[PDB]
RNA sequence: GUGGGGGGACGAGCAGGGGGCUCCCAAGGGGGGUGAAGUCGUAACAAGGUAGCCGUAGGGGAACCUGCGGCUGGAUCACC
RNA sequence: CUCCGCGAGUGGUCGGGGUGUUUACUGGGCUUAAAGCGCCCGUAGCCGGCCCGGCAAGUCGCUCCUGAAAUCCCCGGGCUCAACCCGGGGGCCGGGGGCGAUACUGCCGGGCUAGGGGGCGGGAGAGGCCGCCGGUACUCCGGGGGUAGGGGCGAAAUCCGUUAAUCCCCGGAGGACCACCAGUGGCGAAAGCGGGCGGCCAGAACGCGCCCGACGGUGAGGGGCGAAAGCCGGGGGAGCAAAGGGGAUUAGAUACCCCUGUAGUCCCGGCCGUAAACGAUGCGGGCUAGCUGUCGGUCGGGCUUAGGGCCCGGCCGGUGGCGAAGGGAAACCGUUAAGCCCGCCGCCUGGGGAGUACGGCCGCAAGGCUGAAACUUAAAGGAAUUGGCGGGGGGGCACCACAAGGGGUGAAGCUU
RNA sequence: GUAGUUGGCGGGUUAAAGGCCCGCCAAGCCGAAGACGGGUAGGGGCGGUGAGAGCCGCGAGCCCCGAGAUGGGCACUGAGACA
RNA sequence: CGCAGGUCGCAGUGGCAAGGGGGACCUGACUGUUUAACAAAAACAUAGGUCCCCGCGAGCCCGUAAGGGUGUGUACGGGGGC
């Protein structure tokens, strides 16, 4: 399930030091942290560019936003998201409710 | 639960496959198939042996008899397994003497298994250094 | 030997039942294999006379069923072991 | 599903054992062979169009009166579909129970029944493989099977 | 799913007959049903043979005249030669007087004695006594 | 007819690793099983004296106990 | 001592066959005795609708070249008969060539609609995923009332409470569940699914002169889904609660009772892959009395809470009960078969050893799947009958029982 | 699983065809209809048993074919041996 | 980078340059640090685990005091042990 290695993926650069449970962990971490995401703005599917730990920041239309650490939104912070960018499901809601 | 299985006019072959795969349920088949007999009998397949008497032993019959049957045991020459031999008939055990040769038999019983009330027996005297027990008991000949 | 054709329980056409708890108990069983005894229930029963027609002493009676297992419906007498053949009689468990 | 249904239903059309003309019939075959092609060039498919000719013209079947199937005269007619009826109909089921999917990833009842569309597609597909009425090429590739939703 | 139409409709008139009814109905029918009906007619097994044109193949509604006492098909239809007749006779039938067997053969399906009489062989299709 | 050096195919044998399948030997264990009844309790059979059993997890001299879900092979084929 | 069996033989142990319908093609079984994989998708294989035309591959008939001899079966003859030898026919289960036949199977072509699939219409359903909302109950918290108990049990005690408890009122917060209606009721392949509304899907039944035209069954191997507990990481935590602590009981009590209490139970992503995962009953199709409750659709009649309603009758399809024929060791099954049949798959072959050992594969782990033999044993086992017993139920009776009574014995001395 | 392994082309050798062997070229060949691996065994005519289907090999002795001559190799002669 | 042929020596990575290898126990996980001048280690540190003081006008510490550090900080944090 990874490029070369069977479970140690991107913890593969550690080789056999640290530990298995602590390159578990990292491996459990940056398998999110370094694969794809869907744009809080335009909802593309791209790797976001973290800049810092929370800084996250879309190549496609450029949206640069505060998430977690090591992903792009944490799961308390899906649901306490800003309002402006929750237009789509309004909309949703709308044309449900409507229809 | 409804028409065997393979009955059809062309399953030939697949009705000699089911039926030979089934045949390895069978204890029979499958010990003269893999020659478990001549593996772990310390007769190995043969009808008699020969062995050397090492000491004179005294079984106890199964519970609902009372008796002490009286067997020794023998050192098999082709194999060296020593095994518990039953000595038969009254006064068998006192024409047997110690590191004399004797021929080893099957006790009988069903499936070359122990006999009716001696616990894991599976062998008898029928020769003494040569001569029959059983004309040695009856008197016909003289144990050498 | 199998006893009863029912497997002990009215389940029908299903693979799991919700299930309740047991009064007095909680060993229990599901919807079905329970019993759940009706009795009529009313506070303080013959004081009609001393109330209801004296004062205004407007009462109320309420309906009210109660769940058992197995174990306490053999134990409070609402369930006999009958007979082989009586085992199939249709009768109501005294309300 | 296909194996251990609860229940095996019966519901079925019973025709007359030899179908004829009716005597009543306004309509030559001639006519309704246009009217079949009026129907397949406003867009029904033939099952739909069978339904119309019999309930709102009153043809009870096109096989009798002109004696040839539905879809045998819209393949006369110029009428030629994609893929058969039943194969596009199965293959559009499958596509809209992928768009499903994708937004609901754990309805493991629409798998299952994405499971059963995508065997019966490939049964129809090694029928009509096996009677040529499709490519000996052809492969059930969803995804770029998009168009003929 | 439908199989055999020939042991179907051997066994349902085994069914009927088991029954003690005076008609049975056969559906679907093929030609081959059809010389086994005629076969056992001529035997006196089976009455009368009454074909129905219902539109999905045909239905024959077949007599019966109290005279079976075991009918069924021998599946699966093995190949029997003339000089083999004999001991599937023995198989399937009771007494050597009672009973025929039913064969097809390249002249066509008839029973056991008519065979032994042509002097051919052919596929083993029924058994009745 | 030859005697040297070299190359070639075949190719024993002796040196060795490599692997496998076998078979024995071993201080010590490790779970077991058969006797004859020796000790401790009484877990199963009766609503067996806490109804029983299945999977699983923890706990306990031990049979076993407890939690969760399941079954009746329950001691119920039965509400209004 | 006497009798029995066979006899120039008669016994012992082995191996094969019979035994054995315990390997089942003929010809077994899988509810409970051993045995249906937890469920489903499907590859090879096996099994497959009807009609017409062609072939003649299987098939059938005859014939030829063969299948060494001996052996085997029949016949005649020669050793005294015999065993045996000689002579003739047959077979020695097959291969190939020639000539025929076309019913069946196969192939090729054309045509169908009966099985299958795709549809249209009005309904049914706790079918699923997602979102929003509610119902009481509950726990906790804050305030007001009002004292001193509460809680628990067979009895208590631990415990809660005088910093105001339990009980009542006024507010807030939180987690679970969806009472009655509610059913051998419904849906689903199984696991499983029970508040309302909405959206997105799925799968059936019914009605149909709709479309295709056999496109089907089963399915080794290969898969995918799969309670509870458990595991990995994150969130949450009201109630309950393994482990643990304490109070009791007991000979003991590391249990059963009470107080308390952590994982866990709940949600998200993944792993686990097991269960009395059961109808202990594989899947598909046909035939075979009925009577009765209920569910969905539909048609005929009657009524009408004029409603999507109710009642009666028919069909189709589910779901229970009794019960023809038939079946079964019996309990019992019996159109929802365990009956009569046609297919295919899986499994069983006395018990213990033993779901053990080894090997392999899978798993983070627990473990899981697969799965013996040595040795030991003569039964283990199913259903039913009579009894015996029970700290199951019901009835009857009794101063060798009790109740109401009277006299006592048990203590002293003495007789025995 | 296989890597002279599967096939092609051109040759050598042979009494004679052939990856029999050699030079070049390609990636082919076998396998769940069970490869490969392990185990057992000379094959057949035939034999024992059972009413038969069948099961067994006592498939030792007699006849036919095969292989070998203590293990492993290699040659002479000759129509023919690697005796 | 490869193929074919020929050819010399005792020796062709010919000088220079340039790993001996394997099995087992103890111990510290590892990289890192240490007694400048007799100890480089199994000592220290380490990531990881866990406990405690603390809601900030805090906790802990420095200063005689004015005042200061942690702190341009805030429990996913500062400080203190193992
Ligand atoms: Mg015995
Ligand atoms: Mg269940
Ligand atoms: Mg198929
Ligand atoms: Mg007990
Ligand atoms: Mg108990
Ligand atoms: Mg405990
Ligand atoms: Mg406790
Ligand atoms: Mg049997
Ligand atoms: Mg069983
Ligand atoms: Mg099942
Ligand atoms: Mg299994
Ligand atoms: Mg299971
Ligand atoms: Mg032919
Ligand atoms: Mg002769
Ligand atoms: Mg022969
Ligand atoms: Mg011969
Ligand atoms: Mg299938
Ligand atoms: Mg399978
Ligand atoms: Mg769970
Ligand atoms: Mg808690
Ligand atoms: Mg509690
Ligand atoms: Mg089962
Ligand atoms: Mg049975
Ligand atoms: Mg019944
Ligand atoms: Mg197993
Ligand atoms: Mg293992
Ligand atoms: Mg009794
Ligand atoms: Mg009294
Ligand atoms: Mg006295
Ligand atoms: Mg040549
Ligand atoms: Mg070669
Ligand atoms: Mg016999
Ligand atoms: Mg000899
Ligand atoms: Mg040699
Ligand atoms: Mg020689
Ligand atoms: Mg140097
Ligand atoms: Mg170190
Ligand atoms: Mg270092
Ligand atoms: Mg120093
Ligand atoms: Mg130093
Ligand atoms: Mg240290
Ligand atoms: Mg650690
Ligand atoms: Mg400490
Ligand atoms: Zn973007
Ligand atoms: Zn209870």
């Amino acid at each position: 399930p990874f490029s070369h290695t069977k479970i140690v993926g991107p913890a593969g650069r550690y080789g056999a030091r640290y530990g298995m449970g602590i390159r578990r962990k990292v491996t459990t971490i940056e398998v999110k942290q370094r694969g794809k995401h869907r744009c809080p703005s335009c909802r593309s599917l791209v790797r976001l560019e973290r800049l810092a730990f929370g800084i996250w920041h879309c190549p496609k239309c450029g949206h640069t936003f505060a998430g977690g650490a090591y992903v792009p939104q944490t799961i308390l912070g899906k649901t306490i998201a800003p309002e402006e960018l929750k237009g789509v499901e309004a909309e949703k809601a709308k044309w449900k409710e409507a229809a | 639960p409804g028409k065997k299985s393979p009955y059809g006019l062309f399953a030939g072959g697949k009705l000699k496959k089911k039926r030979q795969k089934f045949r390895w349920n069978d204890v029979t088949y499958k010990r003269r198939m893999l020659g478990l007999a001549e593996k772990y009998d310390p007769l190995e397949g043969a009808p008699m042996a020969r062995g050397i008497v090492l000491e004179k032993v005294g079984v106890e019959a199964r519970k609902p008899n009372a008796a002490v049957r009286k067997c020794v045991r023998v050192q098999l020459v082709k194999n060296g397994k020593v095994v518990t031999a039953f000595v038969p008939y009254d006064g068998g055990l006192n024409y047997i003497n110690e590191h004399d040769e004797v021929i080893i038999e099957r006790i009988g019983g069903p499936e070359g298994k122990s006999l009716g009330d001696i616990p894991g027996v599976r062998f008898k005297v029928v020769k003494v250094n040569g001569v029959s027990l059983w004309a040695i008991w009856r008197g016909k000949k003289q144990k050498p | 030997p199998k006893k009863r054709k029912n497997r002990g329980r009215k389940k029908g056409d299903k693979g799991r039942e919700p299930y309740v708890y047991c009064d007095n108990c909680g060993k229990v069983v599901p919807r079905s294999k329970a019993i759940r005894l009706t009795v009529p229930y009313s506070p303080v029963p013959p004081d009609l006379a001393r109330e209801l027609e004296k004062q205004g002493a407007i009462i109320s009676r309420y309906l009210v069923t109660k769940t058992y297992c197995i174990n306490c419906a053999v134990f409070f007498g609402i369930i006999k072991v009958r007979p082989r053949e009586e085992r199939k009689k249709r009768v109501p468990l005294q309300q | 599903p296909h194996r251990s249904r609860h229940k095996k239903g019966r519901s079925s059309s019973v025709r007359p054992p030899h179908p004829t003309v009716p005597t009543w019939i306004q309509y030559t075959p001639e006519e309704v062979e246009q009217l079949a092609v009026e129907l397949a060039r406003r867009g029904f498919p033939p099952s739909q169009i069978g339904i119309i000719l019999r309930d709102q013209y009153g043809i009870p079947l096109v096989k009798p009166i002109t004696g040839k199937k539905l879809t045998k005269i819209l393949e006369e007619h110029g009428i030629k579909q994609e893929l058969p009826e039943d194969l596009l109909n199965l293959i559009r089921r499958a596509l809209r129970i992928r768009k499903h999917l994708e937004e609901h990833p754990k309805d493991m009842a629409s798998r299952r029944g994405l499971q059963l569309v995508e065997s019966k597609i490939h049964r129809l597909i090694k029928y009509y493989k096996r009677v040529g009425k499709i490519p000996q090429d052809f492969v059930y590739n969803p995804e770029a099977l998009s168009h003929l939703a | 799913v439908m199989l055999d139409l020939l042991s179907n409709a051997l066994t349902a008139i085994k069914n009927a007959e088991a029954m003690g009814k005076r008609q049975v109905v056969i559906w679907p029918v093929n030609k081959l049903i059809y010389y086994t009906l005629r076969v056992l007619q001529r035997y006196g097994y089976v009455g009368e043979i009454e074909y129905i044109d219902d539109g999905r193949g045909g239905k024959y509604v077949v007599q019966l005249l109290g005279k079976i006492n075991d009918i069924g098909a021998i599946r699966p239809r093995f190949p029997v030669k003339y000089r083999e007749i004999v001991e599937w006779e023995q198989k399937y039938l009771p007494a050597r007087q009672i009973g025929i067997l039913v064969i097809s053969t390249s002249q066509g399906v008839m029973s056991h004695l008519e065979a032994k009489e042509k002097k051919i062989g052919g596929v083993l299709l029924a058994y009745v006594y």
